[PDB]
RNA sequence: GGGCCCGGGGGGCCACGCGUCCCCCGCGAGCGCACGGGGUCGGCGGCGAUGUCGGCUACCCACCCGACCCGUCUUGAAAC
RNA sequence: GCCGUCGCUGGCAGUCGGCAGAGCGAGAAAGAGAGUGGCGCGGACGCUACGCCGCGACGAGUAGGAGGGCCGCUGCGGUG
């Protein structure tokens, strides 16, 4: 289950970084970056990731499929979305509210692809 | 033109007989002996004014050697007329028995 | 025109000299670094007045500008690019310190992907 | 010295204070009444 | 709906009304005055037509915002503080100015504008000080007055016809004295100034400058 | 349907208002009758005292059931019943403060500590200041300040104590529950005197400021409260 | 004096529906001001590219106050 | 005001959202109960629960005991 996983991975971790006074998780999936429970992309059921596409336009968004938890290679489903600003947060304002997808991480994912299409602009 | 700030001397920090609490200075204005001839200069400004080698901007004016440390008077001392200011700085020990200007603002006449 | 954190408070330090050892002006043997004089007679010890001052939890920083910069971000040691990413949803309270020993040619890759993803970089000018 | 402190806590201190307000106004109305009845008899 | 009434309580002292709760129920007659119990603008498209949005999702989210602020009251914008001044400042005052390149010029109080600075003028004919805003801590107010009651100061003479306007620079950039600001100096100058000239050595003592000098100390000697 | 939930929210809302409102109405009578109380009390001693001297005699009032006990010593060198009874008192500190109902077994124990303690008899103006000022009650263990009339009611509102004036009547007349009221509030922390004291290491009689010194305890209050 | 300051024949009340039997004789609406659960201004001014602005601490120097050399045994160490 | 300790063996799994309805600080036990008859698609942060948050009191120390060190040194297994 995911919280006898995190019981097992909270402080050991080839993805946890303590450094500086900071904690920190480099696992896909993880929409802060964040050793935390809410945030960890690997023991819930139910994940989103956003990630910038291969090339530098748009985003990816990840959601863990239900049935195959222990088969990795078909468990994630990828998606880009290459439209305007506004426009690409609606998509993902609704992947997660409307079907109810981890509803927690809604403005985490938001706040996510704000951030990388925003990195994707011209460096002034 | 003429002088706009009253004469003080800058006696010396508040202290016990062998404990010294540099943030506090004790001023002797002229011309105040009394306790009670002190109520006017409560809360006056007041400026230790000096010279430096670097020159430094002036306020409405072009660089010069004048520096100020700014200060207020804050309450009456003893019962001779000295007063207690407190300074943005703390006033540095070289300063003792040299002029302090005591402003005539904020005023409250 | 460089990158603000969120906030930037006020920083208040109880104390800005570093806490000396005990007898370390008298000697070349006796470093500075703090050693809690432990002599049956020590006067620092019995911290009388006008002596040498030692550490005590009293002088701790507040809790919310504790290890902050003077820039008011909170720095966090990078080694390369993948560590630089950490920082991309929490870029308004952390910069980056890019390692003493990454080589100059690395350095380049992540002064530029900071700019990229405006992470601040508190060393972006050295080994140019 | 928080008159509005002071009604959350003790709701008749305002009908105290309004009342001594009103007394000692009227009081001190009477003395200048009687001493202007004075110094006019004075004056007779 | 009907009229606004004024407040049927006077104010005996700050917070505190003159009346009672039963003598105000009787006053506001409530024995006889009893009680019972869009964000889309549709638009037509050269579709057909098209619901628009009045006001739009941000387009961009920040990776961290603030929290909002716990409520306060009692902290109003400057606009709205009220305006006090010294009983000593009365119109027709003559005050020592005590700061900027007019210090130690003696001038006349003329009104106090709406954010409680002071307008005074020299006159700019005696002491060279025109219309001009000053801030009351910042004067020593004299015992000496004149009686400008009939004066008719104008109306647009306020914070906002007094309020530098920014000059800027890419060399400098002059302040010029606009015509109507001399008319505004001799419409009120022609009618202060006779008054001036009333009481005897009164305008060359607005042509003088106070000073300190040996032996003479502030608290000592009345203004 | 949702209409008539939201009716019985609102129905309790307006009786959870009505039921404040009618509490206020309560504690601003109690008020309105202490005040008549306390006048009814100072005048009629001044009335007996009148006909005692009209007649040729001698009244003599009430010993007084109320005292204020103030901690005027530091804690070094304290001996072990002096230091048992100041922490009986609640005195374990330097110009802390408390109200001690007086009877045999009190006024014997403040004997013990007269070298200690400065205390006298205050007056109705003395409660007021004291508890308006520096009244805190004790509530689960805490400190906490009396902001709100309901702190009172809460702890001490089962013996009808439901408001300051409350508890300023059941202090100042030392009612039934004077204990009780009494160890709620937290031991008053003083300021040091402003004005200084005349000699913290004799008895009042002496010149100094140890030991009973009646109601000149009110003058110390003010310059200490 | 006390009896909700008993009963009969100018000034403040945290009195103000009524059907009644009778001791005695459970929702009105709003709006606004604030001594009201810890500060804001919906207020301003001056200066700025080659000599000036900021830099706690740090380098040197000066001054005022403080300040005896550590470890140790010891009732007691700056200890002749 | 800030730091830490101790205490409340205190609070937070309720982020229960368009399969929605925002509360449980309040003087005084126990239900924001269930029923049977008489246009828009939107709503910050959080929660490494070994975490986060609140409130109150407190803080000298040799000999000595204990805790915590994202204090430091060298080597081994894993990991980066
Ligand atoms: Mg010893
Ligand atoms: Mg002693
Ligand atoms: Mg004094
Ligand atoms: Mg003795
Ligand atoms: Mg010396
Ligand atoms: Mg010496
Ligand atoms: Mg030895
Ligand atoms: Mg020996
Ligand atoms: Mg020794
Ligand atoms: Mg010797
Ligand atoms: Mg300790």
């Amino acid at each position: 289950s995911a919280h006898l996983q995190w019981m097992v991975v909270r402080n050991c971790s080839s993805f946890l970084i303590k450094r500086n006074k900071q904690t920190y998780s480099t696992e896909p999936n993880n929409l802060k970056a964040r050793n935390s429970f809410r945030y960890n992309g690997l023991i819930h059921r139910k994940t989103v990731g956003v990630e910038p596409a291969a090339d530098g336009k748009g985003v990816v968004v990840v959601m863990k499929r239900r049935s195959g938890q222990r088969k990795p290679a078909t468990s994630y489903v990828r998606t880009t979305i290459n439209k305007n600003a506004r426009a690409t947060l609606s998509s993902i304002r609704h992947m997660i509210r409307k079907n109810k997808y981890h509803p927690d991480l809604r403005m985490a994912a938001i706040r996510r692809a704000s951030a990388i299409l925003r990195s994707q602009k011209p460096v002034m | 033109s003429g002088r706009l700030w009253c004469k003080a001397i800058f006696a010396g920090y508040k202290r016990g007989l062998r404990n010294q609490r540099e943030h506090t200075a004790l001023l002797k204005i002229e011309g105040v002996y009394a306790r009670d001839e002190t109520e006017f200069y409560l809360g006056k400004r007041c400026a230790y004014v000096y010279k430096a080698k670097n020159n430094t901007v002036t306020p409405g004016g072009k660089p010069n050697k004048t520096r100020v440390i700014w200060g207020k008077v804050t309450r009456a001392h003893g019962n001779s007329g000295m007063v207690r200011a407190k300074f943005r700085s703390n006033l540095p020990a070289k300063a003792i028995g040299h002029r302090i200007r005591v402003m005539l603002y904020p005023s409250r006449i | 025109a460089a990158l603000r954190p969120l906030v930037k408070p006020k920083i208040v330090k109880k104390r800005t000299k570093k806490f000396i050892r005990h007898q370390s002006d008298r000697y070349v043997k006796i470093k500075r670094n703090w050693r809690k004089p432990r002599g049956i007679d020590n006067r620092v010890r019995r911290r009388f007045k006008g002596q040498i001052l030692m550490p005590n939890i009293g002088y701790g920083s507040n809790k919310k500008t504790k290890h902050m910069l003077p820039s008011g971000f909170r720095k966090f040691l990078v080694h390369n690019v993948k560590e630089l990413e950490v920082l991309l949803m929490c870029n308004k309270s952390y910069c980056a310190e890019i390692a003493h020993n990454v080589s100059s040619k690395n350095r380049k890759a992540i002064v530029e992907r900071a700019a990229q993803l405006a992470i601040r970089v508190t060393n972006p000018n050295a080994r140019l | 010295k928080n008159l509005r402190i002071m009604l959350k806590l003790n709701p008749y201190a305002k009908t105290m204070r309004r009342n001594t307000i009103l007394r000692q106004a009227r009081n001190h109305k009477l003395r200048v009444e009687r001493a202007a009845a004075a110094l006019a008899a004075k004056s007779d | 709906k009907g009229k606004p009434h004024c407040s049927r309580n006077p104010v005996l002292v700050r917070g505190i009304g003159r009346y009672s709760r039963s003598a105000m129920y009787s006053r506001k007659a409530l024995y006889k005055r009893k009680y019972a119990a869009l964000a889309t603008v549709t638009k037509p498209v050269g579709g057909g037509t098209r619901v628009v949005k009045l006001r739009k999702m941000p387009r961009y989210y920040p990776t961290e915002d603030v929290p909002r602020k716990l409520l306060s009251h009692g902290k109003k914008p400057f606009s709205q503080h009220v305006r006090k001044l010294r009983a000593s400042i009365t119109p027709g005052t003559i005050l020592i100015i005590l700061t900027g390149r007019h210090r130690g010029k003696r001038v006349v109080f003329l009104k106090q504008l709406s954010s409680g600075l002071l307008l005074v003028t020299g006159p700019l004919s005696l002491n060279r000080v025109p219309l001009r805003r000053t801030h009351q801590k910042f004067v020593i107010a004299t015992s000496t007055k004149i009686d400008i009651s009939g004066v008719k100061i104008p109306k647009h003479l306020t914070d906002a016809y007094f309020k530098k306007k920014k000059l800027r620079k890419p060399e400098k950039e002059k302040y010029e004295i606009t015509e109507q600001r001399k008319v505004d100096q001799k419409a009120v100058d022609s009618q202060i100034l006779p008054k001036i000239k009333a009481v005897p050595q009164l305008q060359g003592y607005l042509r003088s400058v106070f000073a300190l000098t040996n032996g003479v100390y502030p608290h000592k000697l009345v203004f | 349907n949702f209409a008539e939930l939201k009716i019985k929210r609102l129905r309790k809302k307006f009786a959870q208002k009505m039921l404040r409102k009618a509490r206020r109405k309560l504690i601003y009578e109690k008020a309105k009758h202490y005040h008549k109380e306390y006048r009814q009390m100072y005048r009629t001693e001044i009335r007996m005292a009148r006909m005692a001297r009209k007649a040729g005699n001698f009244y003599v009032p009430a010993e007084p059931k109320l005292a204020f006990v103030i901690r005027i010593r530091g804690i070094n060198g304290v001996s072990p019943k002096v230091r048992k009874v100041l922490q009986l008192l609640r005195l374990r500190q330097i110009f802390n403060g408390t109200f001690v109902k007086l009877n045999k077994a009190s006024i014997n124990m403040l004997r013990i500590v007269e070298p200690y303690i400065a205390w006298g008899y205050p007056n109705l103006k003395s409660v007021n200041e004291l508890i308006y000022k520096r009244g805190y009650g004790k509530i689960n263990k805490k400190r906490i300040a009396l902001t709100d009339n309901t702190l009172i009611a809460r702890s001490l509102g089962k013996y009808n104590i439901i408001c300051m004036e409350d508890l300023i009547h059941e202090i100042y007349t030392v009612g039934k529950h004077f204990k009780e009221a009494n160890n709620f509030l937290w031991p008053f922390k003083l300021s040091s005197p402003r004005g200084g004291m005349k000699k913290k290491t004799t008895h009042f009689v002496e010149g100094g400021d140890a030991g009973n010194r009646e109601d000149q305890i009110n003058r110390l209050i003010r310059r200490m409260n």
